[PDB]
């Protein structure tokens, strides 16, 4: 409820962040220098041993320690708001769970990264006869995925098209809840994420020839459904049509790698606008996205040091 | 099919829909090689160069006949900054094959 | 006591496993008798 | 009161265990127990038993999906004793016919929908396609588009073959079917330019957007002419199969659920190495039925019914109500809460003792009482109809047992309600304005009112005193139950705490009625001093620091009982105001619109009843659950209930 008592610990955690020189000096290391610098870092407090997998497990434990508590320590409308910040890992865990239930591998098959609800609920959801019964076992009150999967659950028993339509309805109900809050910037950031995901589905499905209206979603403000069909066709001018919006530098690109790189750049730049709101909740969302950019930078530098990457090989990864 | 290089390498192949294994030591690489040879896997096995250079040994000891799990000394990615020295591999191959190394 | 009834079940299962072990053991004791009789008959 | 609920075990052989488990599931009157620890095996049944159980479970799942695709619901009934493969064979043919009919129905419905979506458009476009059907020189760009913005695409047509590209939109005014035709490749480029201007091709699914337009129109017209009789016959054969096989499917589902429950219960056994044991709990009242079930074991392989534990440490003890026949109906309201700690005070009797009394004190409208009586007659006719009460938008599905308990509780409420309404003297509100049945000294028409209640100058302090006395009595009963339970469990903390809270409340009431009340504080000064001394002495003997906050909270819980008199006075004043307004506007305003004025006043009274009486009744049970439970605790670990073997039947 209190968007300030959490904001104080948010400012404290914002005080615990690495500078750009911490990665700029990390452009030249040999994973032992990187291990020593991470040993200086707070994320190396869970530093178990040596090796890339130990480094990634320590990074996941540090992310759970510094980022997982934000889902806790709050109650009310602020809890309903801050729940829809670290939601991608939860939807990914639910998607892997649906894939495992439809596939047939072991319930300990996927590694089940940390999200919002109890992992014991995810273990208990491995055994459920009805999909609606599994949804009710996974039903939290303010979980948007619980309301999304139940509404999408009135089609069949367990289908992959049900899973894709459930992801579409998940993004749709996320946009509906983002419109259904008293937050001036969280709705804008969620809508920017929705339009970027629409562009990402368009670039991933460009040339597929499928139905774009079945692929296009609702909730954005930066593009059009006709612009969506133009992006579905081989027309980069629609990507050039993005002028004045946050999709500014996204122009003249056809390769999806640098396209989604600049998309993440625009998303992080919009997330940088969250420091303007010291009283609401978007500052905490900015802190979460900052830890996310730090996490991408950490696993990137970890891969670079473990495989000996060139500085030119990852030069397009720290430009913003 | 199947490959063995490294868990970080093998998870890309498992993402291809292709059976992966991964061993840090060369003896464990022949162990996993022996595993998929005894569990005769669809006839192809790729092996990284860094673990086994010429991995013919397990199949010539075990499956001397039938030529079936085809071996490949594939290149590893931390070494694929160099690019295997493909010409030197080919020289080594013809010298192994017909004995007589010459210049192409 | 219920687990004292489990103990009476332990006496009964010692009788059951006794019939089992005496059967599958006494059969090889009869194997001994059979090979004794037939090897002496062959000689 | 809760029963003895003794524990029990038995043992024998494993097939003897399966037979005795089938009997004790047929005699399903005992909750089970794990009893995993010592001198026994895990009693993992068999892989063959696991396979037969998976087969029966899949059979039950298939019967459930068959009822779902049939639309019917799982109603329990007497089962069908049959073989597993035989029941599977009985299931498979009806399930196959149903699955094929359901797929055919879904396919024909989607086909008729897609046919009706573009029927006349395809026919008009085919009539326009009388000059290039499959001509190998020019494509046919079709676009069933919006209203006549034909110049916006005609700009791209001017970018196309200029004195050519035959392009017009004829008819079917839901969408202008703009047909353009120039070439093949230049027309592909022009279709790209028009889609850049905004255009779409008539791409139907299946074969209609995949075959020639004349053939697609013929197939769509054939499907449109054929789909209605096919859908009607599909619904008819589906309903015929449902009405022909639902009883067999239900008996199969009942037998399958029974066998599957027997299999799941077989997972809870306790083997004895080619021999097996089992244990659990059951009430003492069915011990003769327990023995009658025990006779069916082979030599009645011995069942031992050992006694339950004491007030210490009975948590896996089963829970049951076991109320009187007068007290049987009151359990339904108590069921909304949790269960006791197996020796706790069953307060279910005080619920029927007091909740109807406070409810009758609340509502005193004899006309609303007769309305409740007529509504109970309607509900009783629904119960005699023996149909489960189904309320769609209320989602209220009710078996007749709960409805009959509700009706019995309603009659028991209405008796004391009419009693207290005669005590208040109000028939459908104040009928004494019109027909002076109540008697006051102001205008004596008929029999006097015990509580006049329109005047508070003589009645309000008496009503407040009555509410306060009932509340203090219930508070005394609850604290006494707390202290008696603390004595019964031999934990002096709770009993001494109840004693200290009771003494503090007594001293508080004494000091209140002395200082803030009347004069003559000599008889109660030592009383207040003794209550304060009892509170301080139990504070020393308790040392819990359960402070004057706890005492003041108990005091507010005691003093909250006047809300009963408050809501009764509120509803009475509202009913009297509405009745006086209606009687005045009818009789004194004309004496001719008595039908219209009486009907409008009765409709407003019905609206006020529908807006008020629910919460008015709710406040008594709220006070009951908030006082009688809370002083006695009733919020400790919730108990474990009697979950015997089901045998759903």
């Amino acid at each position: 409820d209190d968007f300030a008592y959490l904001n104080a610990r948010v400012r404290v955690r914002r005080g615990t962040l690495l500078k750009e020189s911490f990665f700029q000096e990390a452009l030249d290391l040999s994973f032992a220098d990187f291990l020593r610098l991470l040993s200086e870092t707070v994320y190396g407090g869970e530093l178990a041993g040596q090796g890339l997998p130990d480094v990634d497990r320590a990074v996941l434990r540090t992310q759970a320690k510094l980022v997982g508590d934000l889902p806790r320590l709050v109650t009310g409308e602020a809890r309903e708001a801050v729940r829809l910040l670290l939601l991608r890992n939860d939807l990914h865990n639910l998607q892997a769970l649906l894939r495992a239930k439809a596939t047939g591998r072991p319930f300990e098959e996927v590694l089940l990264l940390p999200g919002t609800l109890r992992e014991e609920v995810w273990r208990q959801a491995y055994e459920a006869q009805d999909p609606a019964g599994m949804a009710q076992v996974l039903a939290v009150p303010g979980h948007p995925l619980a309301r999304a999967l139940r509404a999408v659950l009135r089609e069949t028993q367990d289908l992959a098209r049900v899973e894709a339509l459930l992801a579409k309805r998940f993004f749709e109900d996320v946009a509906k809840a983002a419109k259904g809050l008293d937050q001036p910037a969280l709705r804008d950031y969620l809508a920017l994420e929705v339009d970027a995901e629409n562009l990402r589905t368009a670039f991933k499905l460009q040339g597929s020839g499928l139905a774009p209206d079945a692929f296009f979603l609702k909730g954005g403000r930066f593009v059009d459904r006709v612009r969506f069909a133009r992006l579905m066709e081989g027309d980069y001018a629609v990507l050039d049509e993005l002028s004045g919006t946050p999709f500014s530098g996204l122009s003249g690109v056809r390769d999806l790698k640098a396209l989604e790189r600049g998309l993440r750049c625009v998303l992080l730049k919009e997330a940088k606008k969250g420091v303007q709101d010291p009283l609401g909740v978007g500052l905490v969302l900015a802190y979460v996205k900052e830890r996310e950019w730090e996490a991408v930078r950490l696993r990137l530098l970890a891969r670079r040091a473990y495989f000996g990457l060139p500085r030119a090989q990852v030069e397009e990864e720290v430009v913003c | 099919m199947a490959v063995i290089a490294d868990p970080e390498t093998a998870q890309g192949f498992r993402l291809a829909g292709l059976e992966g294994y991964g061993a840090s030591s060369a003896e464990e690489a022949q162990s996993l090689l022996e595993t998929l040879v005894e569990r005769g896997g669809y006839a192809l096995v790729a092996v990284d160069e860094a673990l086994l250079p010429d991995p013919e040994r397990a199949v010539e000891r075990l499956m001397r006949g039938r030529d079936l799990p085809v071996l490949l000394p594939i290149a590893g990615l931390k070494e694929a900054f160099q690019g295997h020295d493909v010409e030197g591999y080919m020289r080594e191959l013809v010298r192994k094959t017909i004995g007589f190394d010459i210049k192409l | 006591g219920g687990l004292g009834l489990i103990k009476s079940l332990a006496e009964k299962e010692k009788q059951l496993l006794e019939r089992l072990e005496a059967a599958k053991k006494e059969a090889e004791e009869r194997v001994k008798r059979a090979e004794a009789e037939a090897k002496a008959l062959l000689e | 009161m809760i029963a003895p609920m003794e524990k029990l075990v038995l043992a024998g052989p494993k097939g003897r265990a399966k037979e005795l488990l089938q009997s004790l599931q047929q005699a399903g009157v005992v909750h089970l127990e794990t009893l995993r620890p010592e001198a026994l095996s895990a009693y993992q049944l068999s892989p063959e038993e696991r396979a037969e159980l998976r087969r029966w479970e899949a059979v039950s799942a298939g019967a459930e999906h068959t009822l779902s695709l049939l639309g019917l619901e799982a109603e329990p009934a007497r089962p069908f004793p049959e073989g597993l493969e035989a029941a599977e064979k009985a299931l498979s043919p009806i399930q196959a016919h149903a699955e094929g009919l359901t797929r055919q129905k879904q396919e024909l419905e989607e086909e008729l929908a897609l046919a009706q979506a573009y029927l006349e458009p395809l026919e008009r476009l085919a009539a326009l396609a009388h000059g290039l059907d499959k001509s190998p020189f020019l494509r046919v760009i079709p676009f069933l588009l919006t209203e006549k913005e034909l110049p916006l695409v005609e700009e791209a047509l001017r970018k196309a073959l200029e004195d050519r590209y035959l392009l017009a939109h004829e008819a079917y005014a839901g969408g202008v079917a703009a047909l353009v035709v120039v070439h093949r490749k230049e027309v592909d480029q022009a279709k790209a330019a028009l889609s850049r201007a905004g255009v779409a091709e008539l791409r139907l699914p299946g074969a209609l957007g995949e075959l020639p337009l004349s053939e697609a129109a013929r197939r769509l017209k054939e499907r449109a002419e054929a789909a209605p009789r096919e859908l009607s016959e599909v619904r008819q054969h589906l309903a015929k199969l449902a009405r022909e096989s639902a009883s067999t499917l239900q008996s199969l589902w009942t037998r399958a659920q029974d066998e599957v429950a027997r299999l799941k219960a077989l997972e809870e056994l306790a083997s004895g190495r080619f021999g097996f044991a089992l244990l659990g709990y059951v009430p003492v009242k069915a011990k003769p039925k327990v023995e009658e079930a025990l006779a069916r074991h082979k030599e009645s392989v011995v069942y031992a019914f050992e006694p339950v534990d004491e007030h210490h440490e009975a948590d896996r003890i089963p829970v049951v109500l076991d109320n009187p026949p007068w007290a049987k109906p009151f359990e339904l309201l108590v069921s909304f809460l949790n269960t006791p700690k197996y020796g706790t005070f069953d307060p279910t009797p005080v619920v029927p003792v007091f909740f109807p009394f406070w409810f009758g004190m609340i509502v005193g409208d004899i006309g609303y009482a007769l309305l409740f009586y007529l509504v109970g007659r309607w509900l009783s006719g629904y119960v005699k109809r023996n149909e489960p009460l189904v309320i769609d938008l209320f989602a209220l599905k009710l078996k007749p047992q709960v409805i009959g308990k509700l009706v019995h509780i309603l009659n028991w409420m209405v008796f004391w309600t009419v009693v207290w309404g005669v005590i208040y003297g109000e028939f459908f509100g104040t009928f004494l304005e019109h027909l002076g049945v109540f008697g006051t000294p102001e205008h004596p028409g008929l029999i006097p009112i015990l509580i006049h209640r329109i005047d508070t100058a003589k009645t309000a302090n008496l009503l407040i005193l009555l509410s306060v006395a009932f509340g203090v009595v219930l508070v005394f009963f609850g604290l006494a139950l707390r202290a008696y339970l603390g004595l019964k469990h031999r934990h002096m903390a709770h009993f001494w705490e109840g004693v200290g809270y009771l003494g503090g409340l007594v001293g508080v009431l004494a000091l209140a009625a002395s200082y803030l009340g009347n004069l003559q504080a000599g008889w109660l000064q030592g009383l207040m001093y003794l209550g304060f001394g009892v509170f301080l002495l139990a504070v020393l003997m308790s040392r819990i620091w359960l402070m004057i906050p706890e005492i003041f909270t108990q005091a507010g819980h005691i003093l909250s009982h006047i809300r009963i008199y408050a809501v009764g006075a509120a509803g009475g004043i509202l009913a009297g105001l509405l009745t006086d307004v209606g009687f005045a506007l009818a009789e004194r305003l004309g004496l001719l619109g008595v039908l219209l004025g009486l009907l409008v006043a009765g409709v407003l009274h019905l609206l006020i009843l529908l807006l008020t009486t629910l919460g008015h009744m709710l406040q008594p049970i709220r006070l009951l659950w908030v006082e009688f439970f809370t002083k006695f605790g009733f919020y400790e670990e919730n108990g474990r209930p009697y979950r015997p073997f089901k045998s759903v039947r």
